[PDB]
């Protein structure tokens, strides 16, 4: 059926509760040095490898986004995500999920 | 009509991708 | 407030619009 | 005086309907290769003559619009309204409607 | 955290407000 | 506690009825030359000297403001607001008060 906006409301805090316990999982077990999950208001981003891009596929259960895309952020080498270069936010690229850009 | 949740894509977009421009 | 609820909604449906290079 | 959004959005749907009704018109009696009629979620674009900028007057029903104004599009020689340079999203400048713009 | 509908009404205040060049 | 948006809505019509007053009061006590008290949805704006740049704190009756950095605007010579160069609405960067800048 034609998503209505209450309902994607409702599956985001599906998807921020489903991030809250992967993440609650991966601190009961740490090894190494990697970018940590995370929720972003979208998407829960998963382990990163340091030094590499990460891409998640464009969130499913968003209506309004191009699913077969992916979105893009940064881990740097310490294990942080990468703050966009001049600004004080993590450095995150939707540009393939919306068609506005 | 469904513009509600597409206009929500926007806010959830300029809250999400950070990128420059 | 609703002339700004009418002109946020010219805001969306502006982003949905022009889409010449800002 | 000033309009709401409900009244606002009862009135993009009246001028969203007789925009169908251009259409159905325009395609019972096609002639040429121009650019289609085509509604965008604000104006009804007209017939558009092949390899030329196509102006219209902001609309009048459009409040927030200044109506001393125009919104552009492109219609290439194939009859094909232009493509935004690098996306993939019809280009049109509505700049001359608005202040924030 | 409801705090985004107050927030993305930030945002169009943000857009009616800051004119400078981006 | 979490303000919500009727809230903040709340707290702005204050401070815009609060503005009106400050600016019916210096209208009864001009004197020079100076960029006048305006109201622009957010923050009013006090009496500019000519020919410097206005700084003003982050309003803290909005919750999502940086309440520790300061907006800004232009007063030319003439004592009046200065536009944006290229555009027709008045200059105000307020990048300081929001993170999305
Ligand atoms: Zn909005």
């Amino acid at each position: 059926d034609v998503m209505t906006k209450e309902e994607q409301i409702f599956l985001l805090h599906r998807a921020q509760a489903q991030c809250e316990k992967r993440l609650k999982e991966v601190l009961q077990r740490p090894a190494g040095r990697p970018c940590l999950p995370e929720w972003d208001h979208i998407l829960c981003w998963p382990l990163g490898a340091p030094g590499e891009v990460v891409a998640v596929p464009c969130p499913d259960y968003i209506y309004d986004f191009n699913h077969k895309g992916h979105a893009y952020r940064r881990c740097d080498r310490n294990g942080s995500w990468e703050l966009v270069p001049g600004h004080n936010r993590t450095w995150a690229n939707y540009s393939e999920c919306v068609k506005f850009l | 009509q469904d513009l509600r949740r597409r206009f929500f894509x926007h806010h959830l977009x300029a809250e999400x991708h950070t990128a420059e421009i």
